[PDB]
């Protein structure tokens, strides 16, 4: 309904993506699809998210990956002027 | 709508005019025993992944504006 873009930055986990191949093309362009099977055990990245930043600690299927990190993004981006 | 076809006619003359030309014919018979501009325009990938974001930007646009 409306134009202009917001600005959604989303911090997901590594492992918790559908698909961690299908993904590894540095610097070009990659197709991603957004079906779901629910017995996969995992969850898919959600569209109408402008940037991601995966942040792995080398595990594969559990959270916890990300938090500090973005909380420590956060921490420094309030303090920027 | 006639003055692309004027255009195009012109393009695909010779240079020299119908008092001279015949040594435009001549000189095709010696090139017949041996376009990057003025009808298309030829471009790489990136200037045409960007020609493709701006079409469906406009697409987007055009048909917004007219919902709206």
């Amino acid at each position: 309904k409306s134009r202009g873009k917001i600005c959604t930055i989303g911090i997901a986990p590594w492992g918790i993506v559908e698909n961690q191949e299908d993904l590894i093309g540095r610097d070009v362009v990659r197709p991603y699809q957004t079906m779901s099977n629910p017995m996969s055990k995992l969850t898919v990245l959600n569209s109408m998210h402008s940037h991601f930043i995966l942040a792995d600690n080398g595990t594969t299927g559990k959270y916890g990956a990300e938090v500090k990190l973005r909380r420590q993004l956060e921490k420094h981006i309030s303090l920027q002027k | 709508f006639q003055r692309y076809q004027l255009i195009m006619t012109f393009h695909e003359r010779p240079v020299l005019p119908p008092p001279l030309i015949i040594f435009s014919h001549m000189t095709m018979i010696f090139q017949h025993v041996c376009r990057d501009y003025g009808l298309k325009l030829f471009i790489t990938d990136d200037e045409l992944k960007k020609v493709h974001d701006f079409e469906e930007q406009c697409i987007e646009e055009y048909f917004r504006e007219k919902d709206d």
